[PDB]
């Protein structure tokens, strides 16, 4: 029993962390065999930030600008391209702690673990989610840059995001290791906002089934509703919209406890409308909303790697 | 207030 | 900026991790130099945990009746020996993963990292502390004894925890890595409860500390208080007494904030008498009592390892 | 209602 906020295992990920100097400016960089990936702007000075063409910026450098640290050993660059705003830097040796790997984009509302570094050296492990506005609320400092956020399927590494920025309100924006940023930010030190957050709702209700395999039923319900009627109310609480296949994805964890979707969406329909009163789910007085419905059967039926 | 790229140190 | 729970890596961890069998039963193993450690009652049947005599179930027991599992490799068990409650089993081939380690006891208050592990593959890894009841709030599954608990200290593991049993409550208890349970429980499938547990005042303090370095500052107020005004207050909510020696532990983030301690404790103390109204410190609406001092300051000024 | 010793699987 029990739910938390539980990470991915960081072992495959820390072999691949080095760091990444240019000038005065140095990152984290993610080593795959004989590829440095890193972001872009550590080819940047503090008075090139505001509005810097990183296409000038980089015909202005040699491959011999770029310091690339793998622990103790220097790993000398052969090669440097952009891609979008990541950085390739080609090495002349491969990483031996290559895993298998994989570069994909998630959607708004996956979730996935984030290893913080600095000076390529781990600093600690979190789980965040993609927001529906395509920001992190994660825990980055100056030159944390180049962290990587990632999923594990069995052996293979599936890279998700790469850390760049910190918008004003003190959430985080990023690419996939292609360099695409999630959502409309860029790299500048710029004023930028970004979108109104929704709260994940199928994230509350596969959270709600967490709680229910754990014992937490206080906020259960004999009453039912219809998706239509429910996300009528989802719409006034600035929730996301319920979709049949929503409803398909929680079927697993529905028929694991025997409450219908529609059933338990009755009772998040009435803890929007009355709240909690003092109590607790899962030990939260808030409605979690970055556990997906996979990250609920992952974690209560053990799933290893 | 304006955003901030995380590079250098720490 | 941004305050998540955040774990230390676990690659150090993920390398130590085997699979102990012993008949029909099998968990998690601890392997450091020429010793594996594990749990004891892996030498139990499912018929024989409600009143089990150890010492007769391990002298019934010889080197060939443990079977440890080093990912593909079989580890041939040479020498077995009880230290408490958990088992150590000398095997012929030291772990070449094996890191600088130390075997720590932690006090109540104090938090640590935990790589829950199946079979002996590592599943995922989440934030945990020390109940002022000995117990810990954690997310384990049956086969999940043997997982570790632990703190990182610059190249240095500290193993702190070993897993071995979930409460009826639904909540953990556990042994330090030398075999001495955490609080008044034993190694019995029986009835037992933990003591009632108490909210640790100076983690809260720490953690709204945290807040205000991040711009979270609507809590704070001109007032102030004296240690035993506050420790009133702090008894009536089921809060542990704030000693000297913890305001002098947040002194340091009471210089980097410019906040007294007693002017936080202020705070706290109209947290606890109006309750928050509908308003949310770091993403919480329940006071954080699972974060140190020290984690603080970790997260904050990024310290790497 | 007794605790559980959490070996075996999973």
């Amino acid at each position: 029993s029990g739910f938390r906020k539980m990470a991915f295992p960081s072992g495959k990920v820390e072999g691949c962390m080095v760091q990444v100097t240019c000038g005065t400016t140095t990152l984290n960089g993610l080593w795959l065999d004989d590829v440095v990936y890193c972001p872009r702007h550590v080819i940047c000075t503090s008075e090139d930030m505001l509005n810097p063409n990183y296409e000038d910026l980089l015909i202005r450098k040699s491959n011999h600008n770029f310091l690339v640290q793998a622990g103790n050993v220097q790993l000398r660059v052969i090669g440097h391209s952009m891609q979008n705003c990541v950085l390739k830097l080609k090495v002349d040796t491969a990483n031996p702690k290559t895993p298998k790997y994989k570069f994909v984009r998630i959607q708004p509302g996956q979730t996935f673990s984030v290893l913080a570094c600095y000076n390529g050296s781990p600093s600690g492990v979190y789980q965040c989610a993609m927001r529906p506005n395509f920001t992190i609320k994660g825990s980055f400092l100056n030159g944390s840059a180049g962290s990587v956020g990632f999923n594990i399927d069995y052996d293979c590494v599936s890279f998700c995001y790469m850390h760049h920025m910190e918008l004003p309100t003190g959430v985080h924006a990023g690419t996939d290791l292609e360099g695409n940023f999630y959502g409309p930010f860029v790299d500048r030190q710029t004023a930028q906002a970004a979108g109104t957050d929704t709260t994940i709702t199928v994230n509350v209700l596969a959270w709600l089934y967490a709680a229910v395999i754990n014992g937490d039923r206080w906020f259960l319900n004999r009453f039912t509703t219809t998706l239509n009627d429910f996300n009528l109310v989802a719409m006034k609480y600035n929730y996301e919209p319920l979709t049949q296949d929503h409803v398909d994805i929680l079927g697993p964890l529905s028929a694991q406890t025997g409450i219908a979707v529609l059933d338990m969406c009755a009772s998040l329909k009435e803890l929007l409308q009355n709240g909690m009163n003092g109590r607790t789910i899962l030990g939260s007085a808030l409605l979690e909303d970055e556990f997906t419905p996979f990250d609920v059967v992952r974690q209560c039926s053990g799933v290893t790697f | 207030n304006v955003a901030t790229l995380q590079a250098e140190n720490v």
